[PDB]
């Protein structure tokens, strides 16, 4: 490191950590998604009910 | 005319350093100006010294 490696290495670290962080975000939002879609596939309309 | 003499020689290598500034310069437009802060002090002084 004559310091130009250090930004590249810490940006690799930032990219992996932001990948895992937005990955946990995507996991939570996909849980929201499929939970909502299961409620849609198990919710009849009001003119039926 | 040929006299054997101990001549002083460098026992180490020179160094080329990338400044804090200069790494952002090489990121920003893919070049280095050498001796950058030694230019920038001349900037805030009278320029061409």
């Amino acid at each position: 490191d004559t310091l130009l490696d250090k930004l590249l290495n810490a940006d690799a670290v930032n990219t992996v950590l932001r990948a895992v962080k937005n990955t946990a975000d995507a996991m939570e939002r996909g849980l929201i998604d499929t939970f909502l879609r299961v409620l849609l596939r198990h919710a009849p309309p009001c003119f039926v009910l | 005319s040929i006299r054997r003499t101990g001549v002083k020689t460098p026992a180490s290598y020179g160094k080329f350093v990338l400044s804090k500034e200069n790494a952002v310069t090489a990121i920003a437009h893919h070049a280095i100006m050498a001796d950058f802060s030694q230019h920038a002090d001349r900037i805030q002084q009278s320029s061409q010294k």
